[PDB]
């Protein structure tokens, strides 16, 4: 090792080769009449089937002794179970299927977004820009789509509202209306914040993934070699942290609605 | 912001949740609880 | 003036978060310090921490939504 | 210029969220610290926290009202 | 500059909500911490907390009335 | 210009409220914290609390006076 | 004012990032002090630490994405 | 620009208050806490608290006098 | 009105650097204070210190790259 | 795009190597420790059964 | 145009005091807290307190003099 | 020539002289009345000065007491009725034959002439007494004494020079701001509105009067050190 | 605009140095507080203080070189 | 514009002291408080306080020299 | 002026109202000092 | 601009008042010291 830090490979086509920005907020792949399927939805499909195959392999000949994929999946599930019990221990099983699948799908969607070619592969000038048709990129992260993040947020909001109605009765006088005291003023702000929560979560995840994608692409544009490695690692960490905190905030909001 | 795309994404997420509950969540908890049950 | 709405949205988002972020940090830091000081009492203090967090987040999203209104 | 109302509303919301957000953060942090020091006073201290949080949120309410009046 | 009056009116409220917002938060946090440290002096320190809150609210009201005069 | 006086007055009021509000908040928080620590010197410490509050409010008064001069 | 969009997208990211940075710093300091005082509760409280950190970074991302949208319509 | 002196003096007087006010508040809070910890040392505490207050308020005085020079 | 890209880049850099500096300062201060409190537990503290440092410097780099976009 | 796929893949391989050289060992150790604890518990349960 | 010097003087005077003022406040607060901790160290802590006060006031006076040059 | 503030300053000086004459006309033990109050004020001031520096507590004590009494008198005269309402003429009472209706009673501290004398006197006393028992050491910059220590000394030297000017400007700003706040409150409403500010005006004036003397004593002690 | 370059240079130098003007101070204050609370850990805490100093001066130098680019 | 360079000078001076002033204040306060806690660490604390103050002093000189370039 | 007269009346009323309450404790303090003189 | 003559007159009046106050209070200070 010593002091061999030279960065000679770094000074390779600083900004001449790779395209300048070439980013978009939403794109559509279509391909069928009627529903315009998008590349982000396509990745959600390939992630979903990959998750299904992974779960099957982990459950393939379920043995009492854990090993390999079964062992790591058990460790992940038990760590999540303990983490959720640390907040509430009465409703862990009720919300566990939703929370666990949310975390697992979001984590793999974020990690797949950092795979190479998510911006390079699509159907300066690259390949398709040479022809007369614009190069729409393929393999877009599902969290980069609002229609996915908003769907997850509204699903979580429906779940939390249904369970907060099923428990504690349908009263909600702490947030609906109060007769006297400042509680009347508190309840309206509580209702407003509750309405905010799904939008806040959806925007949080969507942005924290899409901005990471944009940053990795743009740092591939300038000094493409050997510099964006720590930032790729940081984006892996960001995707993992976001996937975790989405589920954590979901369960915490559910428990606080129970209270 | 395509309502059809949002509906499709919600349907895919719900199907994934159901599949995981019926194939992954149920067996993992059963195996995990068995250890405590064994304990 | 040749795109004043862009500056408006930027100021709405930009100035709507520098305040709330400090509030969230202060809330959760105080919660962490109190939890460390008293490990026993955790069940209900986190409730107040989260209601404060929700109020602060709603304050920030007020500006975010106001900016998005101008964006359209 | 032309869109001066837009930047007006943006500044109003942003600067009305700058201060009260920090105030809420400090209030909740102090309440949490007191709870950690003394859970017994909860019944009164949370009431004082609420009567303070309402007063702090009042200015943000004023900012939102002015913003909506301008938007109107 | 036609909406210059609008931006002035918004700016007045926005900046006048900053200082009182932090001041009320700090006052409430200090009073809460003292109460947790000493519930027996409740009324005596609540009076001073209300004094400080009243001063901050008076400053905020001065800002609001300046903005109202400008807008009107 | 036609409304530069208005924005001047608004900026003056808001900035003159930003600082003194935080100063008063800190003063009251420290005073109440000390009183909770030692109620026996309540009058002795409130004596200095009020005189500090006066100096803190002085800057807000200065800003309000300048704003009134520009406003009128 | 042909480049006003540039100043807009600069402000959207610059402002809205100051608060998140201070929030992250405060969260880290508080969590580190608490775990130094309470070593065994670290494995429990690091979760809330990251919750607050990711909240602050969520606000920063709210600024960032608006800046990116301004820079490209 | 026309009337730029008005916004200039307003900015000067406003920005001359946000800094000194917080410093004065911190000074007073620290002095009060120290007096609470040690009562008999108030004689040497106050004699430095006022000089620190004067040093801090000198900046606000500079702001005010410059605002007057721009205003007049 | 050319050269506005220069001031845009300058504002982006300044307002994306002023926050992270305070954030990392507070991070290092808290970490060193806790380490001095008990040097027995170091790695399980320096780890979180570097986590916060990396996150805050990453936000600073966000500001830096978005500034260099206008710069390039 | 034969101009950014190469850069990303080259970076991707380096990231994979760094992760395997910095994080694979602790993850493997944690998994092995969990497996060892589970196996010891299972052996104890079998012995008590027998 | 024709008044930009006034705005420059105002900005220099203002922004040149908001930092030094808080620095002086914190210096005095820490010095008074140390005095309350132990009285015997006064002569050894007043000196460095005055050193910090001199540095902050030097920065503020530099800002003031630079503004005065523009004003002249 | 003379201005309006000069008359009020002369009136304050005459009132101080009359109060001193009344106190000293009947000087006896166990005072009860105006003499008792004056003695209590003087004793409290002496105690505060000895708390700062007892060696120089009685050195410039008469000058400090005179400055404090003049400041208190000027502050009291500012909130008194008749100041700013009676116009000498070189709708308003002097609307006919407009001559700006110059106020009869102008606060001595509300001007940059009377206030500037206090700063010059304080600076002269600090430099003299500071260099009386220090020679070159009072203004010694310690040139490279402690690793380029001259930079610290040069910066601190300007602070000491600006301190008296800062105090005078602070007093003038306080007086002018009090008068302007009273005028603004009067313009806002005709009666009962200025109560929150008029009452705070007297307390602020008293605080400033005490603070000027305290700062002078502390600066003298720092100079003596 | 024939002068926006100088304003951009000033913003890049000044702004982006406030945060790296307070983070360093907080780092040093925490380091010296730990040093007072533990002198034997001097080298270990001084190394981390230097780590924080380097991290902050990284952003400081980034802003400075960006200003130099604008200046050049 | 024509006086825009004067505004640039003001911005360089005004913004170049906000950070360093607060940093110096915090450093001096922490050093003095530590010295009050433990007198024997006076020498090392003063040395580290000087290093920290020198860092922020050079950072302020960074803006001061840029302002002088424009001034000269 | 009518406004000047009204402002003077309000200021005098406020001054008297403050002065009565201040002098009450001030009179008590003066009496205590006179008693403690001997 | 400030009237130098007015400032000189104010300084002279202040000096005269200070001298008169010192002359008057020399006896009161002596009486107070003798009493205590």
């Amino acid at each position: 090792v010593g002091a061999l830090i030279i960065s000679i490979a770094s000074r390779f086509f600083l900004y001449t080769g790779p395209p300048h920005v070439e980013v978009a907020a939403e794109v559509i792949f279509d391909g069928i009449p009627g529903f315009p399927i998008t590349n982000s939805f396509v990745v959600a499909i390939i992630i979903d089937i990959f998750v299904i195959a992974l779960a099957v392999a982990a459950t393939r000949n379920l043995q009492m002794v854990p090993r390999g994929l079964q062992n790591v999946m058990e460790f992940i599930l038990e760590s999540l179970y303990n983490l959720f019990r640390n907040i509430n221990a009465k409703y862990v099983a009720t919300a566990f299927p939703l929370v666990a699948t949310i975390f697992l799908f979001v984590l793999f969607g974020n990690w797949f977004g950092l795979l190479p070619g998510v911006g390079s592969i699509g159907v300066i000038h690259d390949t398709c820009a040479a022809q007369g048709k614009k190069l729409v990129p393929l393999f877009r992260a599902p969290a980069a789509d609002l229609n996915f993040t908003f769907a997850i947020a509204v699903i979580s909001f429906v779940f939390i509202e249904y369970w907060g109605f099923r428990a504690l009765g349908p009263g909600y006088l702490k947030k609906f209306f109060n007769t006297n005291g400042i509680m009347s003023f508190v309840g309206i702000i509580e209702f407003i914040s509750e309405l905010v929560k799904p939008f806040a979560l959806a925007f949080r995840l969507f942005g924290n993934i899409f901005a990471g994608e944009v940053l990795l692409v743009v740092m591939a544009f300038l000094v493409p070699l050997l510099l964006p490695l720590p930032f790729y690692g940081f984006e892996v960490f960001v995707g993992f942290i976001q996937a975790l905190i989405f589920a954590l905030l979901t369960y915490a909001f559910l428990n606080i609605a129970v209270t | 912001i395509n309502p059809t795309l949002f509906i499709a994404q919600l349907i895919n997420f719900l199907l994934l949740i159901f599949i995981l509950r019926a194939l992954l969540y149920r067996p993992v908890m059963n195996l995990l609880n068995e250890r405590t049950r064994r304990i | 003036m040749e795109g004043l709405n862009l500056v408006a949205t930027a100021l709405a988002v930009g100035l709507g978060a520098i305040g709330p972020g400090v509030g969230i940090g202060i809330i959760v830091s105080g919660a962490v310090q109190a939890i460390g000081r008293n490990p026993e009492i955790e069940n209900r203090v986190v409730t107040y921490m989260f209601i404060g967090i929700a109020f602060t987040e709603a304050l920030a999203i007020f500006g975010l939504v106001i900016a998005f209104l101008i964006g359209f």
